């Protein structure tokens, strides 16, 4: 679970030369996208699916895929830093750009499919 | 420390007239019974004891000021010499021996004050007298034992109190009861135990309240919320109980020659239905209640602020005779009896309420009717029928 | 497809039968007949303001179900707040202020 | 308070239930505030409709051999708004005009009643959480934490006494 | 008091690999064996899934994961729905509730005293799982055909009862259990 | 309170020849339906009578009669085992036959 | 907050020569008017202002002036027992004489403005 997990030295580890320029931005973007997607799935349990808008239906679909496709990789699956970041963009490609606010448009127009 | 000897104990089946309506009606204490009054600070534990020390049908009262306030003891030796009985002319102080060991006084002396009083309560019990022993408060005796236990370096049990706290309390309350005193005369003496318990934060799960509930049969559980709403005496009618109510019901029914136990049970049935209704009123609303159920809450309201409430400092309500209690409960019960008769005939809820405004006031002031005018209460029963009949038409 | 039933005095609701409406004409009798056609999947049940005051229990329970709608209608003499009372009571109890 | 056994594991579970309870109380009242908004516009419209049709229908009734002529012409969709389902000879001429006018009055007045019923279900849902569920937990957590501390407080106390043996 | 935080159980779970935690709330409801599915676990569940996948030549490790997921999803629903209530439960979510109820009373609830429920063979444990899982999987396709929740149940009470007595089928008469897969589809 | 209560030596003490052939099936059927009926009553008092499901609402009355008539019998009533088991079926006849899943058809048909 | 507060010996402080003869009567009627007024002020938030009668809104309005004028005096504002009782009598004039059921007709005709 990444919500209660934290890394007190991750800021130096991720960046240009370290991994890639989009490491810090996509981290903060997928982090808030999960907490909003998890609360949207719970809103579908409290208020029903009718209260979920077109954007909320994508957030609930994001968390469900992020649980099953991003974190759920396998105990024998080595993913490179390149394959990890690109998967995050595919999961973030579901939400419209207006949803992705943490990522600046300079790098958002560079990797977003 | 050793109780006085007797021939044998007898079953306390004689209900004691305390004058308090919430007590003598629903939670009666028998002559020789044991009653605990556990309540938070300022909930009315002492005041209940002062009324019992002055309106009880006992030949001698023994008040133990165990770890209480010093002002609570000076108030005794001043008001009691003035509480003159209008029949015998003897003051209440003439009929009472009190033992006082306040809080700031030596801590070990709290235990001595308890055993000193019950021994005197046994000395006069053997003369065939009915003696009442008042312990105010037993929670301070228990602190003296816990204080002593910490000095003796003994193994603490529950919440620091010594492990022998259950026996010390059981050794005390069993020294009471309606007994056959010693001698060839075979005379009947009794000791009625009215002990007050002062739990921390009003939590009755503390040790001394639980050990007291095990060995007594009357539990006058005081409530802090009632003491805040000026509901006095602050006796919780939902949590309190009396194991004598069944036997008292048999005895009480006979003298009255009326189904009094069925009136108390019906009055209790209305109050327990009020608790179940108040949970729905706070959830759904009072306007969502039916005409019959909303009547039940109004009849239960009459039971609360007209019968259960009793002011200690007002002369008209401070005492209520046994015959006066029957006339009051009968009038309140006759209200709902004819009101449901009207709702089933086609009358509305507010139609009965607005058309009975004048009569509904006479019941709320019935507590201030003197004992020499009890015909006023019983006349409201016939009066209600006349007012109800015109409302129906 | 559901049917429409009408309840009221003969003079006031009679022309409703010319359109294919179940026009019927005491409390316990309306209660049993209203619940009868309600069990027979009736669409809307129109009732006069005079016959409905005799069966407020039947309306109160029946209004909850969506499929049958009970509507209060005026008679040849008029009404006395029945529509307003049903409407304004549902406002003050579910909103908090009269509008 | 709800009956429970005091444990460190139960404390954290009741801690998570209250946090979800508190947010769920926030969301159901939001539905209560929301329903009050679409009800109010519809109710005021119905009130004006009902008043107008009422008087007009009575005046039609007011203006209204006659038995033999009336012997011998025989002629609701489910829509979901929010969380609630919603259903969809001069005197003779006034009757036919009113007959459409009454159908719209029926599929509108019944709509407001279904809004008031769902308002009342949510209302009591909200009320229970604030007056029963959440307070039962709040008092429960108090008792749970109370016990654990004095227990470990009295547990280390005997360990000091056993150390002296 | 059922307090597994005692040192005996805590020291035990640090050396054992399988934990069959018994629950009082299920035992009082006459649910037996009263094993708490969410609370219990098994470190061997991964390797046994690989073996069982091979013996009967069926994807058993992942259809067991689907059953655990359904029971895990119910606990998530039930905990968010105890206090809120199920009245606003979406039609899709309500199916999962009826899937979990079938998993709990039909498969997990078994009595030792009845001669039949005492033993379930490897062929029986699959057939009953195949009925309940294919039900929730193909009835998902039914609810995604624009169907209301109330309906598909009302028209499947006869299938849903044969699912109840699926434990009762003798070992020889297993075809009875496997025949429920086609009627649930129809 | 028969929900948290239990007896562990009874399986060998009931059945045909000891009490009744169908005791075990009724017994098992009773508790389960009482637990849910009590669970529904605790819901009625919180979320309202109408909010409860109609199927559960039949159960809400199931647990009410199973407490005032079945359990409440007085401290001086010696009811026979035949009168006790016949009473239990009468409390199960309320629920439809489809909801009695832990009684077999053979025991459902004969009683 | 005078609702949870209490003084158990105030009786030996009230009455003539220790306080104004009206002290005991005014004290108890002020208390009951506040308790009903706060209770009515609570009804206005839970059920709106339309669920309270005309007399309920008066007690709710009284509780506002009671907390803002009678209790709220200032940490550097020394009142006297006279000014305190006079300020309390002025507040009781809001409530009708029929609602002052705990003060006898005698003290009502003598002090009520
Ligand atoms: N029966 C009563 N009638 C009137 N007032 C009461 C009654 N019981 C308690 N009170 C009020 O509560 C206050 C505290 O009562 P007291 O018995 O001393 O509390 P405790 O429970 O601390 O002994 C008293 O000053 C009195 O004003
Ligand atoms: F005033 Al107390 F118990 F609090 F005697
Ligand atoms: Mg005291």
């Amino acid at each position: 679970d990444v919500l209660p997990s934290l890394s007190r030295l991750k800021d130096k580890g991720t960046g240009a030369g370290k991994t890639r320029e989009d490491h810090a931005a996509t981290m903060n973007q997928l982090f808030a996208a999960y907490a909003q997607g998890k609360q949207a799935k719970e809103l579908a349990v409290v208020l029903g699916e009718s209260a979920l808008s077109d954007i909320d239906k994508i957030y609930a679909k994001f968390a469900e895929r992020f649980e099953n496709e991003y974190v759920n990789q396998g105990f024998y699956t080595n993913r490179t830093i390149t394959e990890t970041l690109d998967l995050g963009w595919e999961l973030l490609a579901m939400l419209p750009r207006t949803e992705l606010k943490r990522i600046k448009d300079d790098l958002l127009d560079k990797y977003l499919p | 420390r050793r109780g006085r000897p007797i021939k044998q104990k007898l079953n306390p089946d004689v209900p004691m007239i305390t004058g308090q309506r919430v007590i003598d009606t629903f939670f009666p204490v028998t002559k020789g019974g044991a009653a605990a009054v556990p309540g938070p600070f300022g909930a009315g534990k002492t005041v209940v004891q002062h009324q019992i020390a002055k309106w009880s049908d006992v030949d001698l009262v023994v008040y133990v000021g165990c770890g209480e306030r010093g002002n609570e003891m000076t108030d005794v030796v001043n008001e009691f010499p003035e509480l003159i009985d209008p029949n015998t002319g003897e003051s209440l102080m003439e009929r009472t021996v009190l033992i006082a060991n306040t809080s700031n006084m030596p801590v070990a002396a709290r235990e001595a004050s308890i055993y000193t009083g019950i021994t005197i309560a046994e000395y006069f019990r053997d003369m065939g007298y009915d003696v009442a022993i008042m312990a105010d408060s037993t929670s301070r005796w228990a602190e003296a034992l816990r204080e002593m236990s910490g000095r003796l370096e003994e193994m603490p049990g529950d919440e620091g109190y010594p492990a022998y706290l259950g026996s010390r309390l059981a050794e005390y309350y069993e020294r009471s009861g309606r007994v056959i005193a010693l001698g060839s005369d075979q005379r009947e003496g009794s000791i009625t135990a009215i002990s007050a318990v002062s739990p921390s934060g009003g939590d009755i799960s503390e040790p001394v309240t639980q050990n007291t509930l095990r060995v007594v049969k009357v539990f006058w559980g005081l409530d802090s919320s009632l003491a805040q709403k000026r509901h006095f005496p602050s006796i919780n009618w939902i949590q309190s109980y009396s194991l004598y109510s069944t036997e008292v019901g048999r005895y009480m029914d006979q003298i009255l020659q009326q189904d009094w136990s069925d009136m108390v049970t019906e009055g209790m049935r209305i109050l327990q239905e009020e608790e179940q209704l108040n949970e729905i009123v706070r959830l759904v609303g009072i306007d969502s209640l039916s005409d019959n159920d909303r009547l039940t809450l109004e009849v239960a309201k009459s039971i609360r602020e007209d019968y259960l409430q009793q002011n200690a400092f007002d002369d008209v309500d401070t005492f209520t005779s046994r015959e006066k209690q029957f006339n009051m409960l009968k009038v309140i019960l006759t209200f709902g009896k004819e009101a449901r008769k009207a709702l089933s005939l086609g009358a509305y809820f507010n139609e009965i309420m607005e058309g009975t405004v004048a009569v509904r006031e006479r019941i709320s002031r019935s507590k201030y009717i003197p004992e020499e005018e009890l015909a006023k209460i019983s006349s409201i029963n016939e009066e209600i029928k006349e007012t109800i009949q015109l409302i129906v038409s | 497809t559901y049917k429409i039933g009408v309840v009221g005095d003969k003079d006031s609701v009679s022309p409703f039968r010319l359109f294919g409406f179940d026009v019927q004409h005491t409390k316990t009798e309306i209660r049993k007949t209203i619940d009868e056609m309600a069990k027979n999947e009736y669409g809307v049940i129109y009732i006069t303001e005079q016959c409905a005051n005799l069966v407020p229990e039947t309306i109160e329970r029946y209004k909850g179900q969506l499929t049958p709608a009970i509507i209060l209608i005026p008679s040849h003499q008029g009404t006395l707040g029945i529509g307003l009372e049903e409407i304004q009571n549902s406002v003050e109890k579910a909103v908090g202020q009269n509008i | 308070r709800l009956n429970v056994n005091p444990t460190r594991m139960e404390l954290t579970r009741l801690k998570k239930q209250l946090t979800t309870a508190t947010r769920g109380h926030k969301l159901l009242k939001d539905k209560q505030d929301e329903l009050m908004r679409q009800f109010i516009l519809l109710i005021r419209k119905n009130n004006e409709l009902r008043q107008a049709i009422e008087k007009e229908t009575q005046t039609a009734m007011k203006d209204f051999f006659i038995d033999e002529l009336l012997a011998l012409e025989n002629v609701v969709v489910e829509k979901n708004i929010m969380s609630v389902k919603v259903p969809l000879d001069r005197s003779i001429d006034g009757f036919t005009q009113l007959l459409p006018k009454l159908l719209k009055l029926a599929e509108v007045e019944k709509t407001c009643q279904l809004m008031a019923e769902e308002i009342e279900k949510t209302r009591r849902r909200v009320n229970a959480l604030e007056y029963m569920t959440i307070p039962q937990l709040e008092e429960t957590i108090y008792y749970i934490k109370m016990k654990l501390e004095e227990n470990e407080r009295a547990e280390v106390t005997r360990l000091i006494k056993v150390k002296n043996m």
